[PDB]
């Protein structure tokens, strides 16, 4: 019923087998490679925690395309944490969490102009004067009506 | 700690971008160097074409023709998104049906004509009127496909929301070496498959001739107004859509059945000069069922009339405050192959008018349900029967956005022919 997980930075977590195995990566490390404890060198402890909350909420699961409220609430965190979750969810292979963290980023892009997108995510405009002219032209077609 | 979007591996970013509306991709492309570069990944646009426009492009076709799905979305799909759907041409009283549709690297304006009179169960004939073709490096071309001497130059103009027009730039192709006599026989052959004669009836002979001349005046420079298929409902319903119906000498017309409370509407999609395209041809009073007597009373014309005017009567008082079937003697039917069992009958009224849609009025009659996709209307005051049968084709992009929107579309196409 319980196995040990190890954070990138040393903290150990006793987690239920069946919760832990929602992460296909861990399940491989536990069954195929026989690890116990499972070192996760890419996931820090604060992130592991949240990922254990999520998987635990989601332990029983028979979805749709519209983010459940409970998960919306789980994701009321700052950008940097949201991207650490995406990366953690990619590394651990937890499809549900990846999906829900990515839809969430996507809704933050839905309908924004290039300007608003750069401010939302602090991305520097790294185009040269020519390139930028060039991208504009390549994408005029979108303001067609 | 403080990660940004810009640090995610390309593969994750593609996942996320491939999930967004195509119309958000071009903003993402202008945000930065990395996004422009990533957004050259065709998989993303191949998904955008599938999910938004229904089209699964072939990869091998893409390679041969040098076209990409980024191109398709931008230069075909989005460029022309507003002419997609189901349409009715504005051709005086006669209407028509165009379904404008995506196939591969084409958009195709398909015209659907009715089968030959009186074979209401035969399928719709269908031919392209125009196409729009994307090729590598180029803007999509517009070509007219009418009539016999191959694809040739055309134009399209998107007027609004719900109207567009085609022009043909080179009609020399609609002509035929014999001349306009021959245009007329091929035309007669495809719409009637009868002899320049056979019928004799000068009247249908005349109607056919005038229609030929009136429509062929639109060479093929037409305006199309948007129309929708009717909303499905479970209870208040027994199966809407488009039917093909016998309209005597005018031949077969296309009629859209739709449900509106405990009342069904028959709406003309094609029409004639008595009652034009876009008008209510029929109305079924779905709470005034009429009982089918044995078969030798069914045969009795006057019994049937007494019974139908007695319901007309009671209806007029309120708006103040399978089993064997046979037509009655004296009631004609162009078909004769109308079913001999039916489920139910109901009171209804047809719209009639003299030529030019002059002085229209509702006459009583009785609606007859045979099968799921087969019904009829006995026209009392004309002693005449109409057999309707379901158009079996299937139509892309044809759904009303909403119910009130369908009831608005009906109102617009009725008014253009008022
Ligand atoms: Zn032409």
């Amino acid at each position: 019923a319980s196995i040990k997980l190890q954070s990138s930075d040393g903290e150990i977590f006793e987690v239920d087998v069946e919760i832990a195995k929602q992460s296909v990566t861990i399940k491989t490390m536990l069954e195929d490679l026989g690890m116990d404890p499972v070192p996760l060198p890419n996931v820090n402890a604060a992130i592991l925690k949240k990922v254990i909350q999520w998987c635990t909420h989601h332990k029983d699961d028979p979805g749709t395309d519209d983010i459940p409220v409970w998960d919306q609430e789980f994701l009321k965190v700052d950008q940097g944490t949201l991207f650490e979750l995406i990366l953690a969810a990619n590394y651990l292979d937890i499809k549900g969490l990846l999906d829900v963290t990515c839809k969430t980023v996507a809704n933050m892009i839905k309908g924004k102009t290039p300007e608003e997108i750069r401010k939302t995510f602090n991305i520097k405009n790294d185009f040269t004067e020519e390139e930028e002219a060039q991208v504009r032209k390549e994408n005029q077609w979108c303001e067609e009506k | 700690s403080g990660r940004s979007l810009l640090e995610l591996p390309p593969e994750l970013l593609v996942e996320i971008f491939a999930s967004l509306p195509g119309t958000d991709l071009p903003s993402l492309a202008q945000v930065c160097t990395k996004f422009r570069r990533i957004l050259h990944t065709d998989t993303i646009w191949r998904r955008r074409c599938r999910e938004e426009y229904g089209v699964c492009e072939n990869l091998r076709k893409l390679e041969i023709t040098g076209v990409s799905c980024r191109d398709v979305y931008a230069k075909l799909l989005h460029r022309y998104r507003h002419i997609l759907g189901l349409w009715q041409p504005d051709i005086g009283p006669y209407g028509g049906l165009l379904n404008v549709v995506v196939d591969g690297l084409f958009i195709i304006g398909w015209m659907y004509l009715p089968p030959h009179d009186p074979h209401v169960d035969d399928p719709m004939r269908f031919k392209p009127l125009f196409r729009i073709h994307l090729m590598e490096r180029k803007a999509a071309t517009v070509e007219c496909m009418y009539g016999h001497k191959g694809p040739h130059h055309g134009h399209i103009q998107i007027v609004k929301k719900d109207e567009f027009s085609t022009k043909c730039n080179q009609t020399d192709h609609h002509r035929m070496s014999g001349g306009r006599q021959e245009e007329f026989r091929t035309w007669l052959r495809e719409e009637w498959g009868r002899t320049l004669e056979d019928i004799f009836h000068e009247h249908m002979q005349e109607l056919i001739l005038m229609k030929f001349i009136y429509t062929s005046q639109y060479d093929n420079c037409l305006t199309y107004r948007r129309i929708y298929l009717p909303p499905s409902r479970p209870d208040d319903l027994i199966k809407p859509g488009l039917f093909k119906g016998t309209y005597g000498s005018h031949g077969l017309e296309i009629v859209m059945l739709s449900f509106h409370g405990r009342r069904a509407r028959g709406t003309k999609i094609t029409g004639d000069p008595n009652i034009p395209a876009g008008q209510q041809t029929v109305e079924i009073d779905l709470r005034h069922r009429i009982q089918l007597p044995d078969l030798e009373n069914q045969r009795n014309f006057n019994e049937l009339s007494r019974i139908v005017l007695e319901v007309r009567e009671r209806v007029r008082q309120e708006q103040q405050e399978g089993q064997p079937f046979v037509l009655p003697v004296g009631v004609s039917s162009r078909n004769e192959d109308y079913p001999r069992t039916c489920r139910m009958c109901f009171y209804g009224t047809g719209l009639i008018a003299g030529h030019g849609f002059t002085s229209p009025e509702r006459t009583p009659g009785v609606f007859i349900l045979f099968d799921e996709d087969r019904f009829g209307f006995v026209w009392l005051e004309l002693k005449s029967f109409s057999l309707y049968s379901r158009v079996q084709a299937t139509f892309r992009n044809a759904d009303a956005p909403s119910p009130q929107a369908f009831d608005e579309m009906l109102k617009n196409i009725q008014s253009l022919t008022s």
